[PDB]
């Protein structure tokens, strides 16, 4: 389990943070989003509701991980350890990019725009040949 | 325009005597700017208060701000309850 | 079998555009946030009795409009997830040799 | 030039009797190429409302009131005629059909994806179709960067919760984090098509020494111990 | 304290070259197949590290691959390799002959091959065949 | 610096005196602050990119251009050799390392060669009446849906397959006079069940807000 | 390019000299032809 420092102050978050997606390493505890202690450059937009507890029994995949996932994706570019970390640390690099390469992105596009028995009757008629020593 | 700006302060004199009801760092965080007081969070986008239809000097005293915020109703707070147990 | 999701609520409507929610669009036929949530309230509870719900919006919608309006509610995903002589050739040749 | 557009605008920027499109054939019929008959429910309609009601102060420098008129009297003849179909259509109706239900789902089933343009089931290289692909995402993308950043939901569940005047309820952000991971999924795209071609080009590219029937071949194991003979010494 | 001054050269395991020479010994035919082709890549890419005069004993851990191929040599006169299993042994034997072949072009790796009075006759064998 | 605090957390049903921990505080009140929440900018401003990956509308999308599987390599064979005009004993090909002989090799190259209530009641769904579906209704009304269901899905592939994006007049016409049948069941017939299934949630807009911190230069 | 430790009745300056041995000769048959 990590540590979430509250930005704009040294507080720590205790099981919701509001992750930032314009600087997109910061958060905020609840009372510091409330009150409106983030600067006057943001705009309480563009702030995600963002858990800190451990979810549920793994492949799962909530919204959440999926979200930073490709926040991390779009940050880092390579370097999987650090995506890894960046999802939550309790996934590894090996099931990170096994389901970033098993997701169906374009696969509706796909399905929109495009919508024998004799040898193996042979085969069935040669193993009932190799039974009986009067063929 | 910078970002790390440090934006909150504590000042040294120990003063926790009487403060148990502001925000505690855990001292007093002193920010460097006030509060905002927002009244509701959900906007209600329809309602001809706010949505002014282009069709037919008037004034009304609605009961609260809770017109302009999604309430439920209570008939279904007490079904959903009534399916709790 | 794994797909993706259709996130039919997300996506803005393409024939009409006009009976699209209040914040995906940019008696009165108005249909405000208020009475869509009376509308999605009595829908859970009282199941398709069309008079108990039409009242229950408020009465300014009629039971035709009222029914106007739920042919165009977005379905669940995991619901649109969940409704979705070659032998004797041989034989008669294998009894013979 | 988009007259049912310029209505618009003239009512949106609040000064409509000020310019009222100078009604003329010069002007006034060089953007209808009567007036259209409009498509919208009422938003090309209210305008025409408005723009009538205008009017009504100079009533002479514009010509064009008697076809908007004209327009009024189609829209109250079909109105009249639909209503009259209206009162014929419930008469109409057999005493008993006997809908089937597993029919009607597949119908409401059918017509809500036919509404927001996904593909429906049926249960009733080449360049040319891959840019038709490719300008279907462009859509998805130009759609989805249109939606306000301020997007919130408002569960059925939330009246389990009792949120106060200012208590900030704990599913309000299951549509926007949805509405991202659609768009930066389908931006990501030709990263996870450069990460496959590196994973199949690396995993196809032994293809005889991992699969075992294909090493255990006549042909390439044969081929694979010819590469390796080394050359002969003269003397 | 007691678990940083490890050697460096035997935390891998143990070295190749055992290994090559441990897995042919054992009767596991998967590893069989593994060592028969690293020695294949050695004795092309560089002969010396298999040179016979350097490790002698070598040459039967080779005959014992060579040597049960001159009975499917009798019987391939008629289509004798029937299952997965004989063919496998087929493949080993010749693999091993590419490898004996490959180290005889040395003139000090080749005096211990004609030395042995056994792989003359499997010379014999296939020239009367 | 000239600070500020956080919010007293004092109810509107307090009625005490106003105690001081210290007489060089002050004390002030915050006007909330209310109106048309201000236009909040697109979602292609909030998470643009900040990275080196292209637009998924570039030229190159193929992945599959130079692959050559090891099924599809070439394979050594034997190499037939030409002496010259009349030389016809000597040896005539070569077969270093080669896969196949001489004979399969050689077989395989044989085997190749004006009112007022009735204008403000108005739809784009009446402006066609009905005009076939009092003549329908007195039979089955169900094979028309059908009918025009698969209409609907050969024009929406015809409009996939032709790069238009908004929907024709044919079709959006076509597209209520289905809505109309199935309301009018409903309205009359009151079949058995009529499913009910909903996400259980719609969405709305909420109140945005910019921060209270000033910004630093 | 593929390294490995083994080993060898030799020092690793004498696997060398014996590489020198061998690649000048594989060196002339390959730039011969
Ligand atoms: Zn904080």
């Amino acid at each position: 389990h990590k540590v979430y420092i509250c930005h704009t102050c040294g507080n720590e978050s205790i099981n919701v943070r509001y992750h930032n997606l314009r600087a997109r390493d910061t958060n905020l505890c609840s009372r510091c989003f409330q009150e409106g202690h983030f600067g006057a450059n943001f705009q309480s937009s563009d702030f995600i509701r963002l858990e800190n507890n451990g979810n549920s029994v793994k492949k799962n995949w909530s919204d959440q991980e999926m979200l930073l996932l490709l926040e991390g994706i779009e940050m880092y570019e390579d370097q999987w350890e650090k995506i890894a970390d960046h999802v939550g640390g309790h996934k590894r690099v090996e099931d990170c990019i096994e389901k970033f390469l098993s997701l169906p992105i374009e696969d509706n596009y796909i399905r929109e725009v495009v919508g024998s028995k004799l040898m193996e009757c042979v085969n069935d008629a040669v193993q009932t040949l190799l039974q009986g020593d009067d063929k | 325009i910078m970002i790390d700006a440090a934006s909150s302060f504590v000042l040294p004199i120990s003063i926790t005597k009487n403060v148990d009801v502001l925000q505690r760092t855990d001292e007093i965080l002193w920010f460097r700017g006030p509060s905002v007081i927002v009244n509701e969070r959900i906007i209600n986008s329809g309602d001809p208060h706010l949505s002014l239809p282009l069709n037919r000097n008037e004034k009304e005293s609605l009961p609260g701000p809770f017109v302009l915020g999604l309430r439920p109703s209570a008939k279904f707070t007490a079904h959903r309850l009534s399916m709790l147990r | 079998k794994k797909e993706f999701p259709v996130n039919l609520t997300i996506k803005k409507n393409v024939y009409d555009s006009a009976q699209d929610f209040n914040a995906l669009q940019d008696v009165k036929k108005n249909w405000s946030d208020q009475e869509m949530l009376l509308l999605l309230e009595g829908i859970e509870m009282y199941e398709d009795q069309w008079e108990k719900i039409a009242d229950h919006v408020g009465g300014h919608k009629r039971v035709e409009d009222c029914i106007e309006k739920f042919l165009s509610l977005p379905i669940e995903d995991n619901y649109i997830r969940e409704v979705v002589s070659k032998l004797m050739e041989c034989v008669n040749d294998a009894v013979q040799t | 030039l988009q007259e049912q557009s310029e209505l618009m605008s003239t009512v949106m920027n609040n000064t409509p009797t000020t310019v009222a499109a100078l009604a003329a054939v010069a002007a006034a019929s060089e953007t209808n190429g009567t007036i259209p008959k409009p498509r919208s429910s009422a938003q090309l309609e209210q305008l025409l409302y408005r723009y009538r009601a205008i009017q009504n102060h100079p009533k002479e420098n514009k010509l064009e009131i008697k076809a908007i008129e004209d327009t009024f009297r189609n829209i109250s003849r079909d109105q009249d005629i639909y209503e009259t179909k209206l009162d014929t259509l419930r008469k109409s109706i057999d005493k008993g059909f006997q809908y089937d239900e597993d029919l009607l789902n597949k119908h409401l089933v059918a017509l809500q994806l036919l509404e927001k343009d996904t593909d429906v089931p049926d249960y009733f290289g080449d360049p040319d179709t891959e840019i038709r692909i490719s300008a279907r995402i462009s859509n998805r993308i130009n759609e989805l960067e249109r939606l306000p950043a301020n997007l919130g939901t408002y569960s059925l569940d939330d009246c389990l919760e009792f949120i106060t005047k200012d208590d900030l309820s704990s599913r309000m952000d299951t549509f926007k984090i949805k509405a991202l991971v659609e768009l930066k999924s389908l931006k990501l795209l030709t990263k996870q098509k450069s990460i496959r071609q590196k994973l199949i080009n690396n995993v196809a590219s032994q293809a005889h020494h991992n699969i075992p029937y294909l090493r255990d071949s006549p042909f390439t194991a044969a081929a694979q111990r010819s590469v390796q003979i080394r050359s002969k010494v003269i003397v | 304290n007691v678990f940083q001054s490890l050697p460096k050269e035997t935390a891998r395991g143990v070295d190749d070259l055992t290994r090559m020479e441990m897995a042919l010994l054992s009767g596991i035919p998967e590893e069989i197949k593994w060592s028969l082709k690293k020695y294949l890549t050695y004795s092309n890419k560089a002969p010396y590290m298999i040179s016979l005069r350097t490790l002698p004993d070598l040459l039967p851990l080779f005959k014992t691959f060579i040597l049960p191929l001159e009975r499917i040599v009798e019987g391939l006169n008629k289509s004798s390799i029937c299952d997965s299993k004989a063919m496998d042994s087929l493949q080993m034997g010749l693999n091993a002959l590419l490898i004996l072949r490959n180290l005889a072009q040395d003139t000090d790796s080749v005096q211990i091959l004609v030395k042995d009075r056994e792989i003359k006759s499997f010379i014999l064998f296939i020239l009367k065949k | 610096m000239d600070l500020f605090s956080s919010i007293i957390s004092k109810s509107n049903l307090d009625k005490r005196p106003h105690e001081l921990p210290n007489t060089n505080f002050k004390i002030n009140n915050v006007l909330p602050q209310t109106d048309i929440e201000n236009e909040a900018p697109r979602l292609g401003f909030v998470g643009a990119n900040t990275s080196n990956i292209p637009d998924p509308t570039l030229p190159p999308t193929e992945m599959m251009t130079r692959f050559l599987h090891p099924n599809w390599y070439a394979l050594p064979t034997t190499v037939w050799l030409k002496y010259g005009n009349y030389n016809s004993w000597a040896p005539s090909f070569n077969e270093n390392g080669t896969v196949v002989d001489s004979t399969t090799r050689g077989l395989i190259w044989l085997e190749r060669i004006i009112k007022l209530q009735n204008l403000y009641n108005w739809t784009p769904s009446n402006y066609i009446g009905d005009d076939e579906i009092e003549n329908f209704r007195n039979g089955t009304p169900d094979k028309l849906v059908s009918d025009s269901l698969l209409k609907l899905k050969r024009l929406r592939k015809e409009r996939i397959l032709n790069k238009v994006l908004k929907p024709t007049t044919e079709e959006r016409e076509l597209y209520f006079k289905v809505k109309r049948i199935l309301k009018e069941v409903i309205l009359a017939k009151k079949v058995s069940k009529v499913p009910i299934n909903n996400v259980r949630a719609f969405p709305v807009l909420q109140t945005n807000y910019n921060g209270s911190i000033p910004v630093v230069r | 390019a593929v390294f490995d430790l083994m080993t060898s009745p030799f020092t690793q300056e004498e696997v060398l000299i014996k590489e020198i041995d061998f690649l000048k000769n594989k060196l002339l048959d390959l730039q011969s032809l």
